[PDB]
């Protein structure tokens, strides 16, 4: 299957470059081009460019004096990198394989629009209401399809998965992980939550599975919370049986890689 | 960038409507895109070349287009659908693509779904770091918006709180957390702490005390 897969740094300071790399898989980069979009919070999608299978680069006008991207085959990874960032530029950032044609000879007329030949000098589109060989002139509101009827065609194919990119003059933290044990009067019965508190770090973006990825059903990670110190916490707990809670290891995988930072935080049970 | 309405609303199993306004050099060269942002997925395209519905997308998602105003129409809503909807065009270069402004859908008749609440104390190894946190986790609930209320044994406690914005699960309900920063002197100075989490005019309270170990 096609895959697309972004790196890069979480942190950027500002007025620095931002560099990412995407890494191709389920296709070569020699037959389908790849672009780059992004998202900042609460905005719209905003385009930023694509290489196609030549190495011919396409760019968003307003940004490309700021934007630059290359390629290369063999190692089936294409770069992009952003000068002179702000805080305008932080966004969830996606490659993506892309779809790009120009095609030409579309004579067909848009709707409420008649395609004739009984026009002075040819074949062109009037006004379904218009009547005489004039209705192609534009003083009628209609034109002549002579020559070059370019249209463009763009659309994204496979999304990837999208990098979290913060540009802000704080620095890094990493998390404090502290185990999140039920006591004797926080069961829910046959069940129990038990969790891990990831505490005071910045920037996003964490992760956390749990006995290296084989526990998953019950398995709720809640989304972060930014906190007034600028800094985010986030909690992920799972249910399990109540007669294991002090029997079977349970031990949650915490990543966050903008601080390089790897915690497998053992639950244990309370005693009360 | 392409005009959408900022929002719609559809009611559940029926039908609704999202218009894409641009010029004749975007819209009007007849191939618009449609794309479906979950909140915390990947983006998700829908359609392409006008009313071509991309792979996996089902039936029940249909693009169409008149001169320059493109329009999605989802049928049959279900809650799943709820998510910001992106409509694109390419403009004067198939490697220069306008996105539209987004809309955001709400699916309406959705039932009531009450909160399940979640206490933690502060962890032991948190003390010894001298620090505490409370941790009020809350799940399953719609519509999703909560307010939360701390109370240090019967006094209500405004500092050191921290409370998402709701956000949506997997099975169409709602998340939210509320942490309350303490030092340990506080924690155990006080006979409990209480986490009151308010949805739809009924109030869930749960609450922990420094003496249970």
């Amino acid at each position: 299957q096609v895959q697309l897969r972004e790196s890069g740094p979480s942190l950027v300071k500002p007025s620095q470059t931002l560099s990412l790399t995407c890494a191709a898989s389920g296709f070569s980069l020699s037959d389908k081009a790849v672009g780059w979009v992004r998202r900042a919070p609460g905005k719209a999608l905003e385009w930023l460019g694509s290489i196609d299978t030549g190495g011919s680069t396409g760019y968003n006008p307003g940004l490309k004096s700021r934007l630059s991207i290359t390629k290369d085959n063999s190692k089936s990874q294409v770069s992009l990198s952003i000068s002179s960032v702000t805080s305008e530029d932080s966004a969830t950032y996606y490659c993506a394989t892309v779809h790009q044609k120009t095609a030409e000879g579309d004579k067909t007329c848009p709707d409420g629009y008649e395609h004739t030949c009984g026009c002075i000098g040819g074949c062109g589109c009037k006004r379904s209401a218009c009547i005489g060989a004039l209705c192609c002139q534009a003083s009628l509101g209609g034109w002549l399809s002579d020559g070059e009827t370019y249209t463009y065609e763009f659309h994204v194919d496979t999304w990837g998965q999208g990098l979290v990119v913060t540009v802000s003059s704080a620095s890094t933290k990493g998390p404090s992980v502290f185990p999140l044990a039920p006591s004797s009067k926080s069961t829910s019965g046959g069940t129990a939550a038990l969790g891990c508190l990831v505490k005071d770090y910045f920037p996003e973006p964490v992760t956390v599975s749990w006995n290296s990825g084989a526990l998953t059903s019950g398995v709720h990670t809640f989304p972060a919370v930014l906190q007034s110190s600028g800094l985010y916490s986030l909690s992920s707990v799972v249910t399990v049986p109540s007669s294991s809670l002090g029997t079977q290891t349970y031990i949650c995988n915490v990543n966050h890689k903008p601080s390089n930072t790897k915690v497998d935080k053992k639950v244990e049970p309370k005693s009360c | 960038v392409l005009n959408q309405p900022s929002s719609v609303s559809g009611s559940l199993g029926q039908r609704v409507s999202i218009t894409c306004s641009g010029s004749s050099s975007n819209v009007g060269n007849g191939y618009v895109s449609w794309y479906q942002l979950i909140p915390g997925s990947a983006p998700r395209t829908l359609i392409y070349g006008d009313t071509s519905r991309a792979s996996g997308v089902p039936d029940r998602f249909s693009g169409s287009r008149s001169g320059n105003t493109a329009t999605l129409t989802i049928s049959s809503l279900q809650a799943e659908d709820e998510a910001d909807y992106f409509c694109a065009s390419a403009e004067d270069s198939s490697s220069n693509a306008v996105f539209g402004s987004g809309t955001t859908l709400t699916v309406l008749g959705q039932p009531k779904a009450a909160p399940s609440v979640t206490l933690f104390p502060p962890s032991s190894e948190e003390l010894q770091a001298n620090k505490a946190t409370l941790v009020c986790l809350i799940s399953d609930f719609y519509p999703g918006a909560v307010t939360v209320a701390w109370k240090a044994d019967s006094s209500p406690v405004k500092a050191g709180v921290e409370t998402t914005t709701p956000s949506k699960q997997s099975n169409n309900k709602y998340a939210a957390s509320s942490y309350l920063s303490l030092t340990p002197e506080q924690w155990k100075s006080h006979r409990s702490y209480s986490c009151q989490v308010t949805h739809e005019g009924s109030t869930v309270e749960k609450t922990v005390a420094p003496t249970e170990c």
